[PDB]
């Protein structure tokens, strides 16, 4: 049809400036336009339509182009997907010039209404629009102008279109807040995509983020229960498309999460675990320091914790270290609370005197950790100052006191029912 | 009327009912904006704080300060003294209390109505600070409390009868 001849259409047009493309695109934008309309899905060839942008691109700048497009979204534009189509060939020359139109590119994102304005959403084009943007915003030194561009990008969010692409969208804004100065923006966004892809299997590219952004955000915030669960998710299910030489010593950094941790839930579950035994040795090595909670007796502690710190004050893997001071702050917290908690469970009373050589802290210090477990529910314990003793024996009533001589008369049934049923069992012994 | 509505109900405690009205305040100046002065606003900000301490929520606090969209263009020193005394209200102790007491009474205690809430607190929060000296049950020195609340002898033990 016409649509084979406009190579032939203008012959001298081709080889001049042409200023009168201007013209001969509104002359084929009514004509085309009643051969289309609503009605019919693709009719009109788009290479017309968007012929005015291969006519003018290196030999005039890109000011005048916007204005085109801007006249063809007031318009219908011969049709109503066309601006589709449009901006998917504006993603051509962007990157095969470039040169001084760097500077005079981000003019150009600013003029297009298209990805300024909502629209009906069928573009799939504008979001990567959007991050070229901002990519140079990240260049020139603004963290506050490249968070800002990014936020009111993801409160639309397309219906389907891209899939495992879309969420690197949710998970770009996550990484430049943090650069903001403020971690609580990206919590917000943590409790919408996680939901959404927790049933639906990730690839090797999408747990890259989720193996730093889930545990970055808890690094500013200094707690250990969440930087220990989100990790292990990753770390134990699947996790294979990576090397199993690095993955071993991903290990030695969870374990060491737990004893910054309030305890846990997940310390029994590591004891079990095969490969935390046997391969590297700093694997083990935190593995029989687990054991010891219940065992602490303080004593060699501290010669390990001024000696030997290979996950202590070396980190690579996670939190990739930030101090010696920073990293001992919260240790030496946590093992004096390991020592109460064995000396709650253990000795009813003790001297100050002994308690203080055991803990190896000063009168004020002892007190000071002793009292804070006492407000959070965990040890309690009655210090007899004129004593200069301390009373770990909770009180118990009389109810209390006879249940529990109630379940020792249970249980002594159950003694007398399994030894009546062992003559029977072992007769055939005794009998033989 | 909402902001002289909840002023009376100071005396007579009860700050759950003058919430209401210092709640509903707030989006009325705040869409004023150039329309009227921005210290007017400042006053009621510090009302909603105030009231919620008296009923002791500490999470209710925090919703507000930490949260950047409550507050906007409105910052100040005295808005952030709030702050510093909510963290010594629910730690329960006169050294953070006194720090900044002093130090932003020519701010946050300018105001004479809210002044006689911060006279009242100095009761309350010695009798919440002997709660955090009383952590380790019974068995305790009345000369080693004086000792760490830093007062007179005669002065704690009728602040310890009192309780």
């Amino acid at each position: 049809k016409d649509y084979s001849q406009i190579l032939k259409e203008e012959f001298p047009k081709i080889d001049s400036l042409a200023q009168n493309d201007c013209n001969s695109a509104l002359d084929q934008l009514l004509v085309l336009e009643k051969k289309t309309r609503q009605a019919s899905d693709l009719a009109s060839s788009k290479e017309v339509l968007a012929k005015i942008v291969d006519l003018l691109a290196s030999r005039n700048k890109w000011d005048d182009l916007n204005e085109q497009l801007t006249l063809l979204s007031k318009k219908h534009g011969q049709l109503k997907l066309s601006i589709q189509y449009m901006i998917q060939k504006v993603m051509e020359y962007l990157k095969s010039s470039k040169s001084l139109d760097l500077n005079t590119r981000i003019s150009v994102i600013e003029t297009i209404r298209v990805v300024t304005e909502n629209k009906i959403f069928v573009e799939v084009e504008r979001a990567r629009v959007t991050k070229d943007l901002v990519e140079i915003k990240k260049e020139e030194g603004k963290i506050d102008e490249a968070a800002d561009i990014l936020c009111e990008l993801q409160v639309e969010t397309y219906g389907s279109m891209e899939m495992s692409e879309k969420i690197q969208f949710i998970l770009e804004q996550m990484e430049l807040s943090i650069l903001k100065g403020d971690y609580s923006q990206a919590t917000v966004l943590s409790r919408k995509i996680l939901k959404k892809t927790f049933k639906n299997p990730k690839y090797e590219s999408l747990k890259l983020e989720y193996y730093n952004l889930l545990v970055k955000i808890s690094l500013h915030k200094r707690e250990y229960l969440e930087v220990a669960q989100y990790l292990q998710e990753i770390y134990q299910t699947d996790a294979i498309k990576s090397d199993e030489a690095k993955w071993k010593p991903v290990l030695s950094h969870i374990v060491y999460f737990l004893v910054l941790s309030p305890y846990g839930n997940l310390q029994n579950d590591l004891i079990h675990k095969i490969q935390n035994d046997n391969n590297l040795k700093k694997l083990e090595s935190q593995e029989s320091l687990v054991k010891l909670f219940t065992t602490n007796e303080l004593m060699r502690w501290p010669i390990v914790q001024k000696t030997y710190e290979p996950v202590l004050n070396e980190d690579d893997l996670a939190f990739g270290g930030e101090a010696n001071k920073h990293h001992w702050e919260d240790l030496q917290k946590r093992v004096i609370e390991h020592n109460l908690r064995v000396i709650s469970e253990y000795y009813s009373r003790i001297t100050l005197l002994r308690l203080n050589e055991l803990l190896d802290l000063t009168e004020s210090q002892t007190e000071t950790y002793i009292s804070d477990l006492v407000n959070q529910g965990i040890i309690y314990a009655k210090v007899n100052r004129p004593a200069k003793i301390v009373n770990f024996e909770k009180p118990k009533n009389s109810s209390q006191l006879l249940n529990e001589w109630s379940h020792n008369v249970d249980e002594l049934l159950e003694h007398i029912e399994t030894i009546g049923h062992l003559i029977t069992k072992e007769e055939i012994m005794h009998g033989l | 009327l909402d902001l002289m509505s909840g002023i009376l109900h100071c005396e007579d405690k009860d700050y759950k009912t003058a919430f209401s009205y210092f709640f509903e305040s707030f989006e009325s100046y705040h869409n004023l904006t150039t329309h009227n002065s921005y210290e007017k606003a400042c006053q009621v900000l510090k009302y909603m704080l105030l009231s919620k301490i008296m009923l002791n929520l500490i999470d209710d606090v925090k919703n507000i300060l930490n949260a950047k969209y409550t507050k906007e263009t409105y910052q100040s020193r005295g808005i952030d003294a709030m702050k510093a005394v909510a963290e010594a209200y629910n730690n329960r102790s006169l050294l953070d209390f006194n720090t900044a007491l002093k130090q932003y009474e020519k701010e946050l205690m300018g105001d004479e109505l809210t002044r006689s809430h911060f006279n009242a607190l100095y009761d309350t929060l010695l009798e919440s600070n002997l709660c955090k000296i009383i952590e380790p049950f019974e068995c305790v020195e009345i000369s080693h409390i004086s000792k760490i609340i830093g007062l007179d002898t005669q002065q704690v033990e009728g602040k310890l009868s009192q309780m």
